[PDB]
RNA sequence: ACGGAGCCAGCGAGUACAACCUUGGCCGAGAGGUCUGGGUAAUCUUGUGAAACUCCGUCGUGCUGGGGAUAGAGCAUUGUAAUUAUUGCUCUUCAACGAGGAAUUCCUAGUAAGCGCAAGUCAUCAGCUUGCGUUGAUUACGUCCCUGCCCUUUGUACACACC
């Protein structure tokens, strides 16, 4: 798309706040810790730093 | 068969500054390892962002009032270098959080 | 001199044509006609129309009760007895010559003048 | 509920055509770059955000 | 240069439309005094008379006064414009003129009766004699009489 | 308010030949006249007073020395 | 020896170019002229009866000169300087476009003007060379 | 090629830059005579290193300055430093530094700003008022 | 004050899944309109040619060309909707106001003040606020006299504490 790039970066900062409170909010009861985003050339990695890595991989 | 100069230009990004100086001196040490021509790592004017809220969140109490910003960074790159090289180079070695942005320039 | 508003006395003004009074009718009439204006402006005056057709030619013609005060007086509605709705009474106003140009909201007072002392 | 008559009047523009998207209160809204976020719980959420305290 | 300036010419006192003009001062800020007649107004209709804007008001002859009042009671045939006009358009008529002095103010008074005659918000404000470009009225003049 | 200025016209604003006379005889004798001394003597009401000043810088009856706008500086020749 | 338009004082020049052209009948004059403020946010109209209009017109030229080219909107944005909007504080309001439009088009018509490449109006060959000898008038006037 | 330095004053934001060459004594500022500084106020300002130095003493000397920021006097003021620092730079590169020494001592026994940057400089605005360091008002009432 | 003539800044911000910054050119006196172009941004707006200020002229002490509130008449743009005048422009009307009582507010160097600019609020609006730059000072460089604060000593019948 086209996006200011500052105004890119804004959004991906709305976006890792969106990614991080959504983890919160259900991942408690498996003790959520932590949410990573990286976004590489190709993909957009994401890391959980999780407790009960066990219950959220299902 | 693009053994051709292309004029390519690479655009950067960060919220930060060491991945992006690391970033660009990786970049340029790779150019130096294939021996490219270049134009250095011209450093462009940090934008700065600054929004101000009342502190307060109902309104009441002696005016304060706090400031939020960030500092960005683009540093573009532009490279006298073939093709698959460049693609090469660019597509490798990219660390979190910087984005990287690739134009032909065509 | 009786009246006239533009130079067109009531004798052609009672009949007519809008769009040549639009042409008249200063600058926020006209820019209100060149945008359009809706379908319920239209409604409101085929219902005056009726009314005023169904009036038997000697006594005033039926009062229509209505909540447009955005609306501002045709040269076609000369004689009509509007309500225009003041928030609890569809407060009278019936359409003298001169109420052309002027708004509905003109005439409903929304509110009652203070009194003091 | 009449389609023609509930929910018709548009929200294009103004304080009520737009959202917190985080709580949807109209009352200080922050639209500079598109956060739509409100001026509190931008506060709370902004070191996280990339904002933060220098000067 | 400098003038003697026609020994026992200088004018102190002018009737233009009724109205008690004095000379030394500047013609185009002598006629702004006349009711309806703005500085603008006063400026360009003196620079339509070729008459010196520098001139003063006292020591003009009576010729070019009448030429003026005459300029300024039909402007829009001396190219002055449908603007600079006092009455511009002139909801009577559609004839847009340029009311004066007296003409001005019992215009101005028809109209006021006029707007009591239609009942209008704006004119039974008008009745009261209050704040009728809608403004805040919390503290707005708190004094009229 | 009150009746308490009492100030008079004080001015006659454009010369007569009396005037004139006493205006090109006083221009001497004077180290310093502006426009506003000039003002000063009640000769004249000022806006002419300047007119008078530059119209007597015509034959050199007074040299200037400063011509800066709203204030020129006039001293009596010799 | 040589002078440029730079090398003589921007009112004096200003002032004898705006007579030159009150001298020679060209410089069409519009219609309009003596009824307009130039702007918005002047009170009263130019003090100036006739003349004034040849005063900007060499202040665009001379204006102009200076720099590559220019357009009538940034001449409005420079032309007009502050309004006394009534008690409220005084802002920047341009000037009218009209009257820097039509000494434009004067000025084109003049030859001392031209459409640049870039979009806009530059100076023109013939038009610097008399604002050199207009510029090498007043300096020979001076001493 | 012919000696050549470059050097620049500041004033608050005002910066004048100024390129001397060994020529034939030109001063000119944007493309302009010294004798033509606008403001008419702080010409002879302009003129100070200059007369303190005595044209005598520079005659092949040229100077051509371009300047930007800053009001019109902080502009005049980085003409001064431009000015001043073009030709001690240019005597302490080609001349000698006894020169050098001595215009520094006849410079500097007068508005030591000559040569030395004004260093003091505007501080940021805050809330709480209308100033960077003034309060709205109070009532109390 | 008003006309002309000069012509200096910085922080910002700016259209995308929607319609912003607007250059330049034709119009209109204006507001404003139109044709086209760039700019997702050290590119383009923009070097935001900003005011205050600098020079030359008119006014010359008179509620005067100071002051522009209050009133009408029109023309424009935003808005689905401008009436209780949204706002801008044209013309006219011209108020009070003579540097303002007791009291009281802020301030020690790019500072006070004057002057604007940009951003936030935004469809449209500021008199606001937040940041920025510009012209840039007078007066200390100190003391508890007033209002308080801190530490110690002392006294108290006070502790929901001299309200
Ligand atoms: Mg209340
Ligand atoms: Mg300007
Ligand atoms: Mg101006
Ligand atoms: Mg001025
Ligand atoms: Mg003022
Ligand atoms: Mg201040
Ligand atoms: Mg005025
Ligand atoms: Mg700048
Ligand atoms: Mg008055
Ligand atoms: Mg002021
Ligand atoms: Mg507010
Ligand atoms: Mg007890
Ligand atoms: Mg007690």
């Amino acid at each position: 798309a086209i996006i200011s790039k500052k105004r890119k970066l804004v959004a991906d900062g709305v976006f890792y706040a969106e990614l991080n409170e959504f983890f919160t909010r259900e991942l408690a009861e498996e003790g959520y810790s932590g949410v990573e985003v990286r976004v590489t050339p190709t993909k957009t990695e994401i890391i959980i730093r999780a407790t009960k890595v066990q219950d959220v991989v299902g | 068969q693009e053994v051709v100069i292309h004029k390519i230009r690479i655009n950067l990004t960060s919220t930060k500054v060491k991945q992006l100086e690391n970033v660009s001196a990786n970049i340029i040490k790779n150019a130096e390892t294939f021996k490219l021509v270049k134009k250095g790592p011209v450093r462009l004017p940090t934008k700065v962002l600054k929004i101000s809220t009342r502190k307060t969140p109902n309104g009441e109490g002696s005016k304060t009032w706090d400031t939020y910003e960030m500092r960005i960074h683009k540093r573009y790159i532009d490279l006298e270098a073939p093709a698959h090289i460049v693609k090469r180079i660019t597509q490798i070695t990219i660390e979190p959080g910087v984005d990287v942005e690739v134009i032909i320039a065509a | 001199k009786t009246y006239s508003y533009k130079g067109v006395d009531l004798e052609k003004l009672l009949e007519m044509p809008t769009e040549d009074f639009v042409k008249l009718a200063p600058a926020r009439v006209r820019r209100k006609f060149a945008r359009g204006l809706s379908e319920k402006p239209a409604g409101l005056m085929k219902k005056l129309r009726a009314a005023k057709l169904s009036a038997p030619e000697n006594e005033k013609p039926a009062v229509v009760r209505t909540h447009l005060r955005n609306m501002i007086i045709v040269p076609e509605m000369i004689g009509s007895v509007v309500g225009v709705y003041n928030g609890k009474v569809f407060n009278q106003v019936e359409i003298r010559p001169e109420m052309v140009g002027h708004y509905l909201g003109e005439f409903s007072i929304t509110y009652t003048p203070v009194r003091h002392g | 509920a009449h389609e023609n008559v509930w929910y018709s009047h548009p929200r294009k523009f103004g304080k009520g055509s737009r959202q917190c998207r985080i709580s949807g209160s109209h009352s200080g809204l922050i639209r500079k770059y598109g956060l739509n976020i409100d001026r509190q719980s931008f506060r709370e959420k902004a070191n996280d955000i990339g904002f933060y305290k220098y000067r | 240069s400098l003038v003697v300036q026609e020994q026992g010419s200088f004018q102190h006192i002018l009737r233009l439309l009724n109205t008690n003009v004095d000379g030394n001062i500047n013609v185009v800020y002598a006629l702004t005094t006349i009711r309806g007649v703005g500085r603008r107004y006063a400026n360009l209709v003196c620079k339509k008379a070729d008459v010196d804007l520098h001139k003063r008001a006292g020591e003009l002859t009576q010729e070019e006064l009448e030429r003026i009042v005459q300029i300024m009671q039909n402007p829009t045939h001396y190219k002055i414009p449908a603007w600079f006009l006092n009455r511009q358009k002139d909801v009577n008529d559609g004839k847009d003129y340029h009311s004066l002095a007296n003409n001005l103010e019992s215009k101005l008074r028809d109209d006021l009766e006029r707007l009591k005659k239609i009942r209008s918000h704006r004119g039974i404000r008008h009745f009261w004699g209050l704040r009728v470009r809608g403004q805040h009225t919390k503290t707005t003049g708190r004094r009229r009489a | 308010s009150k009746k308490s200025h009492k100030d008079k016209a004080k001015h006659a604003v454009v010369l007569d030949q009396d005037k004139f006379d006493r205006i090109m005889k006083e221009a001497p004798t004077y180290r310093y006249v502006s426009v506003s001394v000039l003002v000063d003597r009640f000769k004249l009401g000022g806006s002419l007073a300047r007119v008078a000043l530059r119209h007597l810088e015509n034959e050199g009856i007074i040299k200037p020395v400063s011509k800066h706008s709203k204030q020129a500086i006039y001293t009596r020749a010799t | 020896p040589g002078v440029s338009v730079r090398d003589v004082p921007a009112q004096d020049f200003i002032n004898n170019y705006a007579s030159f052209l009150q001298r020679q009948g060209k410089l069409e004059v519009p219609g309009y002229v003596d009824i307009v403020k130039t702007s918005a946010g002047n009170e009263l109209p130019p003090q100036d009866s006739e003349g004034w209009f040849y005063k900007r017109a060499a202040s665009v030229a001379r204006h102009i000169y200076l720099r590559k080219q220019v357009g009538v909107g940034k001449l409005n944005k420079l032309y007009g300087g502050a309004k006394n909007r009534g008690v409220r504080p005084h802002k920047h309001v341009d000037a009218s476009g009209s009257i820097n439009r039509k000494v434009l088009q004067s000025l084109e018509k003049l030859g001392v003007v031209e459409i640049s490449p870039k979009g806009g109006r530059r100076i023109s060959d013939n038009g610097l060379r008399d604002l050199d000898r207009i510029a090498a008038a007043t300096l020979e006037d001076e001493e | 090629t012919v000696p050549s330095v470059q050097t620049f004053g500041k004033k608050k934001s005002a910066t004048a830059v100024a390129h001397v060459k060994a020529g034939k004594g030109l001063i000119k500022v944007n493309g302009s005579p010294i004798t033509l500084v606008q403001p008419e106020i702080l010409r002879f300002k302009v003129y100070e290193p200059l007369l303190l130095v005595g044209l005598d003493k520079f005659a092949n000397i040229d100077i051509r300055v371009k300047v930007t920021g800053g009001g019109h006097v902080s502009q005049v003021y980085a003409i001064r430093q431009a000015i001043a620092k073009g030709l001690v730079a240019y005597h302490q590169k080609f001349v000698d530094e006894q020169s050098k020494n001595e215009l520094k001592k006849a410079f500097t026994s007068y508005d030591r700003t000559l040569l030395i940057a004004d260093s003091r400089r505007p501080e940021p605005k805050k809330f709480g008022g209308r100033g960077a360091r003034s309060r709205f008002q109070k009532s109390y009432r």
